[PDB]
């Protein structure tokens, strides 16, 4: 989830 | 010269190279292309936490919360932050909010989700246990 879209 | 998504993609990869206040330049030039898109904003509160900027990361979870209500990332991080900061039953509020959106929307982090309220969860009781 702690990463960039 | 280059568009929003562009610049976005910039960012994506700055990021990816661990390049966080690159990372969050990049999607704050993003915003000046397009300043209605929820994401830009939730990548750049992601790349402030990285930072210890708490209080710039918490506006941007809000700007993007404006953008998209039912945004996980953005109930997520929010509730990162106001952990990092202390705010413990707002955090757990927003993680339990963000793991409520990731099920409705099919979502699956590897259950990070919940590993997360059980940290936040785990230091609320260390912070109450330490007042005995
Ligand atoms: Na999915």
């Amino acid at each position: 989830i702690e990463e960039v879209d | 010269s280059p568009s929003a998504q562009e610049l976005k993609e910039q960012g994506n990869r700055l990021f990816v190279g661990r390049k966080y206040p690159e990372a969050a330049a990049c999607y704050g030039r993003a915003i000046t292309r397009n300043p209605l898109v929820a994401v830009y904003y939730t990548n750049r509160a992601l790349c402030y936490l990285k930072m210890q900027q708490h209080e710039q990361a918490l506006a941007d979870c809000r700007r993007a919360l404006e953008l998209d209500g039912q945004s996980v990332k953005a109930h997520f991080f929010l509730g990162q932050c106001q952990l990092e900061m202390e705010s413990y039953d707002e955090a757990i509020a927003n993680l339990q909010r963000a793991y409520s959106l990731a099920k409705e929307q099919r979502l699956n982090f590897g259950d990070d989700i919940p590993s997360a309220l059980r940290i936040a969860k785990k230091k609320r009781w260390n912070s109450i246990e330490e007042r005995r």
